[PDB]
């Protein structure tokens, strides 16, 4: 039957049949929300997304957020950088160290298709470690022509904060160079970068570095890892204008997300723990091996690149 | 034409310098070819850093260079 | 059209190594201008 | 600038992100550049600029995955184009190398752009360069075949 009537027509009928909005099904209070429900939480998220809530509700949300006093950490960067993997690794390290004693909230934002009208919110796939009632995730689309953030992003941020969670992580879509839509709304800033980013002078015009709190370079497998790190650290020092320090001590460390148990991941987690403590959020004392360092030594790597092209050698031997 | 008679030191220095040079060769190869080095300015910046370090140490005076950091004769420095 | 957007989720059942069917479904759904989270 | 009675107008924008395609209605022709290191294949299907770019070029085969990126990009361009009944190797996507002088892919792109301008009806003289064919440059006139990048390692092992 799928070959006879056609998959295209079947999908069209499926799309048109499911067409009805659930706007009338939203609640009218935050009591059950602060209670701890999840389905009503998603209901509120959706209602705020379409802006179907009374301004009184949003005002109460903001009032409670003024008492939330909770960490708001944003991670952004270039498209295809791999920020999602870094977020997954950070969440995994959080769970591993704090014995699943925290209340983690995650918000992702993905671009819309400006032509077709739809979108592909494809970031939850990479993450895998959310199989727990105590860690919640949510995705939102662009839906707007020009920016890369929601038309109600602060509203949903306040709503998520009101839920008495521990820490909120937020990621937008892949950014250009002149965009800073994550700076004023969030508390802490993490920016991802790649070794293949262009000339050294080009590093001086990435405006994101201007407000960046911590910058990490991902996928150190490729060439220029050390050189890229050197240039990044030097540029960060220059933009900071803290001439009193030597280069190696600047708060810039880059990690290799994909390969398991990267040392730089642990170093970055140690730094961020220090940052949160400086901003003062309740947490248990550390329990993992809290090493020092600046760049991962490629530990446990399967092949030291010194023998990458062995097959060519074997062919030459033959 | 062969003053090595009686010399441990010549052989020791030779082998150590050889090992250092080969290690630097391995680093250069890991940098991905001389052309890639030229494109990325690796050795240029390395030489810049080493020259800065050398000049800093020379200005410090913790390295004995005869007739510049000391033996400043009280007759001043006319230098026609 | 309607201000609401179509949100879908697609996946494969446990232990079926083929995946192209998911892709064929999801790209068509996307062509129909519907947002889908493919996990 | 157009009122200046010139032959051709070329405009380069700032480095773009992912959701930005503001240049679409203000100009006539669209060229989009890309790098082999861009992310996963499934990721690229969310780069909205591909919905309007008349031509897309990946530049410099510095790193690896050049041919992989070429195949994936061509296939996705076909997928977005809706020109199903055509094979990929003919799609209007070409990959080149900027730093290398007299690159073949640059010449191929120039020949294609000449054809495109002729389609819009731009007065000009007949062609003069050898109208070569192809879709990817072979990296001719290269100083060293990448096969021997790490010769210093071989010398160290020799010693
Ligand atoms: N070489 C390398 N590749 C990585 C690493 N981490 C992630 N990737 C690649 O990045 C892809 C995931 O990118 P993704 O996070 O989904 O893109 P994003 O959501 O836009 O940031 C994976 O398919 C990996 O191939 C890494 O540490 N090293
Ligand atoms: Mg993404």
């Amino acid at each position: 039957d799928g070959q006879r009537m056609g998959l295209a027509g079947m999908i069209t009928d499926m799309a048109q049949r499911c067409d009805i909005d659930l706007t009338r099904y939203a609640p009218t209070t935050l009591d059950t929300v602060v209670a701890g429900d999840r389905r009503a939480l998603a209901q509120l998220i959706t209602a705020l997304e379409n802006g179907k809530a009374d301004p009184e509700l949003v005002s109460a949300l903001h009032a409670q957020a003024k008492a939330a006093a909770v960490p708001v950490l944003g991670i952004t960067g270039t498209g295809g950088a791999g920020k999602s993997s870094l977020t997954d690794e950070l969440i995994r390290r959080f769970r591993l160290d704090q014995d699943d004693a925290l209340s983690i909230a995650v918000i992702s934002i993905d671009p819309s298709r400006r032509k077709s009208g739809g979108a592909l919110l494809g970031d939850r796939i990479r993450m895998n470690a959310i199989n727990h009632p105590n860690i919640f995730m949510r995705s939102l689309a662009t839906r707007e022509a020009g920016s890369e953030i929601s038309q109600a992003l602060p509203d949903v941020i306040a709503a998520c904060k009101a839920a008495r969670f521990d820490l909120v992580i937020v990621e937008t879509s892949g950014i250009g160079q002149g965009d800073a839509a994550i700076v004023p709304h969030v508390d802490l800033s993490l920016y991802v970068m790649t070794p293949e980013f262009g000339a050294a002078s080009a590093l001086e015009k990435i405006d994101m570095l201007d407000f960046a709190d911590f910058v990490a370079i991902n996928k150190f497998d490729r060439k220029g890892a050390q050189d890229a790190w050197r240039d990044v650290a030097k540029q960060v020092q220059r933009n900071r204008e803290q001439w009193h320090s030597r280069a190696e001590d600047m708060p810039v460390y880059g990690t290799q997300a994909s390969r398991f148990n990267d040392d730089g991941v642990t170093m970055l987690y140690q730094g961020l723990v220090g940052a949160l403590g400086a901003r003062g959020m309740s947490l248990k004392p550390g329990t993992l091996p809290n090493l020092e360092g600046r760049i991962s030594t490629g530990q446990n790597v399967i092949v030291p690149p010194a023998r990458s092209r062995y097959l060519a050698e074997l062919a030459d031997t033959v | 034409e062969n003053p090595n008679q009686g010399s441990f030191l010549i052989e020791e220095l030779t082998d150590l310098v050889e090992e250092a040079v080969l290690q630097e060769f391995e680093r250069i190869a890991e940098r991905g070819g001389v052309l890639g080095a030229m494109e990325t300015g690796y050795q240029r910046g390395k030489i810049q850093e080493e020259s800065l370090y050398y000049e800093q140490l020379k200005h410090d005076g913790t390295l004995p260079i005869i007739g510049v950091n000391t033996f400043r004769n009280p007759n001043g420095d006319p230098t026609p | 059209g309607p201000a609401n957007k179509v949100r879908f989720v697609t996946a494969a059942s446990l232990f079926d190594g083929h995946d192209a069917s998911i892709n064929i479904m999801r790209r068509i759904l996307q062509s129909q201008g519907c947002e889908v989270i493919h996990l």
